[PDB]
């Protein structure tokens, strides 16, 4: 059981999902027809989880492709693996977004939620247990943050009890590739605290550098970025998917990561990360995967750690390995950079593994963090927001789908009351 | 599906109207005889070309444009060149009688009995379309149809659609070099009326690309052919993520949403890089580093207007061919380090940036050169009320005298119409100060 | 290194429209194969040559005139380009290979002059595209229209104009000498819906005649395309017209869906009550053969006819030969082959010369020298699986997929009984004892059980054999009492059977589709998904461990035979372990090889529907 049932959101969130589909694809063995062809027992146990049953021994993934504009729909559709899709899961309108929160979340979300939402429901029945949602957003365009969190509303009210994951991709603080990017950003919070579980925030800067520095990258394209994403959202569900000493259900993350119902935005960091130079000298231990993955370079977060304090962590291995390295690094650390760890938590850290590794490795982790560092993203765009709003700067556009401005004042205040709570838990 | 309207009112709009179809024609391999080899679905390639054209039921690519013009001569000359075989003659527009540099001539008189049969052509080709991206002006002010028409057409458009976004190219009065000698009085009776009708509307001068082909191209013998060749140099970059693919891709709301912050303040400028020859070709090694930096360069601006003296409200770079996003990142951060470049305050954010895999094409016996790289600079800039006061000053310098004016009062008009434009001239300008 | 003579090959592609070819004054005859061409003496049923250069199945077939290259569409998967392949002759190999519709290919064809071959796009993707034979590139491509087409025909003389026809809709299209176009022109036929299947045109181009599913032959003028005459008088064809031909003679060749072969001379006639009318097409001669007809190509014989050689739908190919001057026609059966997917082999113990087929229709026996089938045991509706001589030379058996198995003899005459339910669903495997007194027999869900059979009385034990998945395998000591039992979950299991208690052997890496003894040892060798060809110890052991479906042994374990869903077939010295003599060729996934125990020969049988012979030499 424990299925999952996947969104994608916006250009990026569709782009990402195309290699999220297509590593996970890999990872239990299909072939782009749609018919498996691994080699164990273990990728049929619980491929339940990504996909559904078809004639002729075939499986299609349970995603939804959400996108006005179905131009880049054509493009995912003639990639490698666009042949495995439903084409009723391709909902789309022919009108751009204009990155206008407005329009993609009052007049243009509206006429197609209904759509999807019949499309959601047509695959919400056929899990015989449906664990929770994901989704993949971009909050600085238009449909992302409006199509998403209007199509977000929409399912707490009807599967409030169920868990609402966000794969959020935020905008960055010294780039911006559009320019009304802030707006987009802080009315898409004022709707994330209120309707959501967990929500990991990740920056494209990061993810230059992770490319840069570490991998030795030259040209990193769009799809190594998704690559590493790819990768971390697979490194997730290894234990609703892999057998594992330590299992770790997403729920029992949730948990165990927000001690608060508003403390929910995450950071995440992948392990391990090596040229093909350095892979024939560095040997994959458990004291290699600990220290990378507890950098701060890793954090593909645009957000500095030591400027901060976890509230939580947790840490998702793969491979055969002592469970009691992994048990004293953990301990370890907490004793060390004591400052950066909070005191009225004792262990404030989870510690899952599992049994399976990745196709290609042995040894691979992931890490996630909800530190109070990770405000200063929320202080940047409160700052970005508040300047145009002073000018009221691009506002005739947003007044222009029957919007106000007392939404632009809520959404702020929102942000400011976030950033606040995590201060209080920041005592230095 | 994606598919544009381009307009081509007064002379210079059915002049870069030639150039602009030639290069599109060119691209996508359109013969001047309508149709292309490898047509049917036995080329396996749709979509290339709807934004600009309409297949008949077999074969044949009609372009979706409009030529208007008042005087016969140059239509009939588009009639009996090379490219006639392309053209339903419902398009080319004409009339007996021109408007001979007469606002009311243009706009009271005789533009009020062509308009009918124009917006009859307009719901002609309105209709074809399944997803209408915009309307795409070509005006020329300083004459009687262009401002004439243009804006008494703008008016009719807007009454019928509203909902839908006007954008027009305007080549407006250079401040040093006038080949008319009455073309304050129109310019001011034009840019009122597009205003309140126009939703952006993008600028620029011969004389500045007369500058371009000197220093860059050199050139010694430049003619409005070669002004109209990079105009559709310029417009084929804009249109290039509407009909072709590439990492960012932009439609026009979008470029317009994030472009546009006060309904009044949408006069913008322009620039193209690189912008060379052959030779040049060979000793370079065209860096998206170099590209980017000439762009923003006022010299290489497509008008006479100095932006170091105001600041960017924003910017628009649409780059082409072999460009990865780390560059532009790269190098956008490289300008926002600089200190000539200005910004006002409220806006922290300012790029709205595109790439397009398909690479720059050149026209044979052209003069710009085979690259696999181009950048299209587009900045609504503060800096622009500067061309927009000298012809505040020319007006008065003549209103005075009311010398002229019986034309245009004996043409059906009055005088109410030049105090009345002269309002809205200084209500703008004072706008562009209010941003401050 | 491939040393293995292919002494035989039997197959036909039986549902390939117009697949049927003759060489023009040649000696060959040309039809398909699961996925190659097949061009065998036309006297000597030994001397064959297959051409082999496509990867899922060819589907349609064209051959120039004078005996010139030849060209040969294909059917491929759901979202790749087809295959259209030009294959040269005075060579025999491959020149050129184009690619487009993107599903499948429905026609082809060469013009009079052999520059120009038209191709028909398939269901979806259906257009009409124009080829250049020097250079393998388009000319000329347009759509039809909604209603695809289905077959298209260039005119005997003028090579510029082709004929094609379809559901509700026939057009002459002529290839425009200005452009890369060509316009179609539209028939006029007075409020008539004809699925039009057949084409034929005549030695001149006066009349187009084309067949219907209604059953007519409508036969329309040229120079206007408009109709002329209706087809046969005194009754109509009874499955629709679908194999149409003519003879020089200015008459036609019509076969419809159910066997009806009739000559129709069509020469423009008065209406005898009516003069200002035309009468209907008569029937000069007509026969029956056995199935629906499918192609039809001539034999220009002159001494009193024609022979056609008629390709019927149940992969019978027929002689007509038929001679006008006493209106004579005489059919002969020159070769059978089996229908589709040929499902388990068979061999009489101690008999290495006649073998048995069981395949997805019925029953089927032939013998090593010759084809020359024997007989066909028929059961209509349900299929047969896993066939089985019981041992010591005695009875066939037979599990369908009804569940039930049914016993035959050798004239098999009426069924010795019938062992109804004997698994759930689809009885997979079945084996005998070495005494003929027990039957075992391993069901598709899981499960394996044992008959006790007596000489006259039938006995239903309830051994209930658990297992984990479907039987793939049964197999038995004939030196003593025991049993092994494959799987789809590969856990082969040694049952004792003296007492029935699953003597605990369990070998599980992945799921086995062959396992066999070597003879009087205690070894194994089993065959399953992954290449493994692993010899085990029956005291539960490995002793090596070295896709494949189907494995044999000789008389002693000299050559282990086997072969898989790779198209080869591998002989293994079996102590040494070396792929000699390793033979190729078999289009299709191979399920069955054989070793035909006193001779030296290897049958070998796969889902292409076909059957080939080699020979046997061992280092
Ligand atoms: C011979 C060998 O071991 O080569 C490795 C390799 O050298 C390295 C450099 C690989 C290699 O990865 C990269 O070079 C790379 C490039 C851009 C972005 C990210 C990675 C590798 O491509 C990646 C690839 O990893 C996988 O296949 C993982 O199982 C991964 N699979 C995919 O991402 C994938 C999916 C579909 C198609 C192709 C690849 C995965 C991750 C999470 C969950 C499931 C699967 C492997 C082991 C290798 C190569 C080929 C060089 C590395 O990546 C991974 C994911 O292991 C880069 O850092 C590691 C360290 C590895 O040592
Ligand atoms: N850059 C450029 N400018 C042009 C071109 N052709 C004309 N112009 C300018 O257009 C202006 C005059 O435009 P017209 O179209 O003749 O004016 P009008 O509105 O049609 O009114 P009439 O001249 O009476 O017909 C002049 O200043 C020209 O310099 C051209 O091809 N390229
Ligand atoms: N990791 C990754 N991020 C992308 C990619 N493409 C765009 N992004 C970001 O997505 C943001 C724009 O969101 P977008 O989906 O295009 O606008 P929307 O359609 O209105 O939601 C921009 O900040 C891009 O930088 C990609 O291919 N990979
Ligand atoms: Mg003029």
């Amino acid at each position: 059981m424990r299925e999952i049932v996947h969104i994608q959101g916006g250009q990026c969130g569709n782009q990402i999902g195309a290699k999220f589909w297509e590593v996970v694809s890999d990872e239990h063995g299909i072939d782009p027809t749609g018919t498996y062809h691994g080699d164990s027992d273990l990728q049929l146990e619980r491929i339940n989880v990504y996909f559904n049953e078809a004639t002729g021994g075939r499986y299609v993934p349970r995603a939804i492709l959400m996108d006005l504009e179905p131009g880049t729909m054509d493009s995912v559709r003639s990639g490698p693996y666009g042949q495995i899709f439903r084409p009723d899961n391709f909902v789309f309108g022919q009108t751009g977004a204009g990155n206008n929160w407005a329009k993609g979340h009052y007049t243009e979300g509206a006429e197609l939620i209904d759509s999807v939402l019949d499309v959601v429901r047509k695959e919400a029945e056929s899990c015989d247990c449906l664990q929770g949602f994901q989704v993949c957003h971009s909050l600085g365009g238009g449909t992302g943050s409006g199509m998403g969190t209007l199509l977000i509303s929409k399912i707490r009210e009807e599967y409030p009890d169920r868990m609402m994951l966000t794969f959020s991709v935020v905008p960055s603080p010294k780039v911006s590739d559009t320019v009304v990017e802030p707006y987009n950003a802080t009315l898409s919070v004022h709707q994330l605290v209120e309707n959501a579980d967990e929500c990991m925030v990740l920056d494209n800067e990061a993810l230059y550098d992770i490319c840069f520095r570490t991998l030795k990258l030259t040209t990193p394209t769009f799809g190594d970025l998704n690559h590493l994403i790819s990768a971390v959202m697979s490194g997730i569900t290894c234990c609703l998917r892999f057998p594992g000493q330590l299992n770790a259900d997403l729920r029992k993350l949730a948990v165990n990561l927000i001690p608060f119902p508003r403390l929910h935005f995450f950071m995440v960091g992948f392990t391990p990360l090596t040229s093909r130079g350095s892979q024939q000298y560095r040997a994959l231990t458990v004291p290699e995967l600990t220290q990378q993955m507890w950098d701060a370079k890793n954090m593909m977060c645009a957000a500095d750690p030591r400027h901060g304090r976890y509230l939580t962590a947790s840490a998702l291995f793969r491979g055969r390995m002592s469970t009691k390295e992994v048990d004293e690094q953990m301990l370890n650390v907490q004793n060390k950079n004591s400052s950066y760890f909070v005191e009225w938590i004792p262990n404030n850290v989870k510690s899952s593994v599992c049994d399976i590794p990745p196709k290609g490795l042995k040894m691979s982790a992931t890490f996630i963090g909800n530190s109070t560092a990770i405000q200063e993203m929320f202080k940047r765009v409160s700052e970005q927001f508040t300047a145009m709003f002073r000018r009221k700067a691009f506002l005739h556009w947003y007044t222009g789908e029957g919007m106000d401005e007392m939404e632009f004042t809520e959404a702020e205040s929102n942000m400011n009351d976030l950033v606040s709570e995590y201060q209080q838990y920041q005592d230095a | 599906m994606r598919e544009v309207i381009s307009i081509h009112i007064g002379q210079a709009g059915i002049q870069v109207g030639n150039a602009c179809w030639e290069l599109y024609c060119l691209e996508h391999g359109i013969q001047p005889d309508g149709q292309m080899p490898s047509d049917k679905t036995i080329g396996g390639g749709d979509d290339a070309f709807n934004t600009f054209f309409s297949e008949t039921g077999a074969g044949k690519h009609v372009p979706r444009c409009i030529f208007l013009d008042l005087e016969p001569t140059v239509v009939d000359e588009v009639r009996t060149g090379t490219y006639r075989q392309l053209f339903h003659p419902e398009q080319l527009i004409s009339g007996k009688e021109d408007a001979a540099n007469n606002f009311a001539r243009g706009h009271y008189t005789i533009g009020k009995e062509i308009v009918d049969l124009a917006l009859d052509r307009i719901r002609k080709l309105a209709d074809n379309c399944t997803g209408l991206q915009g309307f795409l002006v070509f005006n020329a002010v300083g004459g009687g149809t262009g401002s004439g028409l243009g804006s008494l057409l703008l008016e009719r458009l807007s009454v019928d659609y509203g909902k839908k976004s006007k954008l027009g190219f305007t080549v407006y009065p250079s401040p040093q070099v006038s080949t008319a000698v009455v073309e304050p009085y129109n310019s001011v009776l034009s840019t009122h009326s597009l205003l309140e009708h126009t939703d952006v509307a993008v600028m620029l001068d011969n004389e500045a690309i007369y500058d371009i082909c000197r220093r860059s191209l050199d050139i010694e013998r430049p003619t409005y052919t070669n002004l109209n060749r990079l105009i559709a140099q310029v417009i084929s970059s804009l249109t290039a993520s509407l009909r072709f693919d590439g990492a960012l891709n932009v439609d026009i709301t979008e470029f317009q949403t994030n472009l546009v912050p006060y309904p009044r303040i949408h006069f913008m400028l322009s620039s193209y890089a690189p912008i060379i020859s052959a030779e040049k070709a060979y000793h370079e090694q065209l860096s998206v580093a170099e590209i980017t930096n000439a762009a923003f360069e006022p010299a290489s601006m497509m008008v006479k207007c100095d932006p170091r003296h105001g600041k960017y409200m924003a910017c628009c770079l649409m780059y082409r061919g072999d460009v990865v996003p780390k560059d532009v990142n790269a190098s956008v951060a490289t300008i926002k380090t600089k200190r000539t470049i200005q910004f006002v305050d409220w806006c922290p954010t300012g790029f709205k940036c595109g790439i397009n895999y398909q690479p720059p094409t050149v026209v044979p016996g052209g003069d710009l050169a085979k690259v696999q790289r181009a950048v299209c600079m587009i900045s609504n800039s503060t800096a622009i009320g500067e061309i927009f006061s000298r012809l505040d000053h020319k007006f008065d310098l003549m209103y005075a005298k009311r010398a002229f004016v019986h034309w245009y009062v004996g043409e059906g008009m009055e005088e109410g119409e030049f105090s009345e434009a002269r309002e809205d001239l200084a209500a703008l300008e004072k706008d562009f100060e209010e941003v401050g | 290194a491939e040393p293995l003579v292919l002494n035989s090959v039997i197959g036909f592609g039986g549902a390939i429209e117009n697949g049927l070819i003759a060489h023009p004054d040649g000696r060959t005859i040309i039809y398909p194969l699961g996925s190659t061409i097949v061009l065998r003496d036309r006297a000597d049923p030994r001397s064959q040559e297959f051409l082999q250069g496509h990867s899922d199945k060819v589907s349609c077939l064209a051959l120039s005139r004078s005996g010139r290259y030849l060209a040969s569409g294909q059917i491929t998967y759901m979202g790749f380009t087809a295959d259209i392949i030009i294959w040269d002759l005075e060579s025999k190999q491959l020149i050129h290979r184009m690619a487009l519709h993107k599903v499948k290919v429905q026609a082809l064809d060469f013009s009079c002059d052999e520059r120009f071959l038209a191709s028909l796009g398939g269901q979806d993707d259906n257009a009409l595209v124009l080829w250049d034979v020097a250079s393998g590139n388009a000319i000329c491509g347009s759509p039809c229209n909604t209603n695809f087409t289905n077959c298209v025909k260039f005119f005997n003389n003028s090579p510029d104009k082709l004929i094609t026809a379809g559901n509700f809709n026939m057009n002459v299209w002529t290839y425009d000498a200005g452009n890369n176009k060509l316009r179609p022109t539209d028939a006029t036929l007075g409020t008539l819906k004809r699925v039009f299947k057949s084409v034929v045109v005549d030695a001149n181009d006066e009349y187009a005649y084309c067949g219907t599913t209604t059953g007519d032959v409508l036969q329309i003028a040229l120079e206007r395309v408009l109709f002329k005459n209706t087809g046969p008088a005194k009754g109509n064809v009874q499955m629709g017209v679908t194999a149409t031909c003519e003879v020089p003679t200015g008459d036609i060749l019509v076969g419809g869906g159910d066997g009806s072969l009739q000559v129709l001379r069509t020469v423009p006639e008065p209406s005898s009550t009516n003069p200002k009318l035309l009468r209907k097409m008569p029937a000069l001669a007509g026969t029956k053969v056995e199935g629906a007809i499918t192609s039809i190509a001539l034999a220009d014989m002159n001494a009193r006819g024609f022979t056609f050689f008629v390709g019927t739908a149940m992969c019978n190919i027929y002689k007509v030969t038929y001679e006008p001057a006493t209106s004579r026609l005489k059919e002969e059966l020159v070769q059978t082959a089996h229908n589709d997917k040929i499902n388990g082999m068979a061999f009489p113990n101690e008999y290495s010369e006649v073998f048995a087929t069981c395949g997805t229709g019925f029953i089927r026996l032939w013998h090593l020298t010759t084809c020359r089938e024997l007989l066909r045991i028929a059961v209509p509706n349900l299929e047969c699986f896993c066939i089985a001589f019981t041992t010591d030379g005695s009875a066939i058996l037979s599990g369908w997929s009804d569940g039930k198995i049914r016993a035959f003899g050798p004239q098999s005459g009426k069924i010795i009984f019938t062992i109804n339910d004997a698994h759930q669903k689809a009885v997979t495997a079945i084996a005998s004892t070495a005494d003929s007194s027990r039957i075992l027999s391993g069901g598709e869900e899981g499960m394996v059980r044992v008959w006790r059979i007596g000489r006259t009385s039938q006995t239903l034990e309830a051994s209930m054999k658990d297992h984990k998945g479907p039987v793939n395998c049964i197999r038995i000591k004939g030196s003593g009492d025991e049993c092994v039992s494959a799987s789809s979950d590969g856990s082969c299991i040694l049952w004792d059977l003296h007492t029935f208690k699953r003597r605990t052997s369990l070998f599980a890496n992945t799921f086995f589709k062959s396992v066999v003894y070597h003879p009087d040892e205690s070894q194994l060798v089993t065959a399953g998904t992954d290449r493994k060809v692993t010899y085990w110890d029956a005291y539960d052991g490995n002793a090596i461990r070295i896709e494949v479906n189907a494995l044999a042994v000789d008389r002693d374990g000299e050559a282990l035979v086997s072969g898989g869903g790779d198209k080869l077939v591998k002989l293994w010295g079996y102590d040494e372990g070396h792929c000699y003599f390793v033979g190729v060729a078999h289009s299709g996934a191979i399920t069955a090889v054989g070793v035909t125990p006193d001779k030296q020969r290897i049958v070998s049988v796969g889902t292409e529907g076909g059957i080939f012979i080699w020979d046997y030499q061992r280092p």
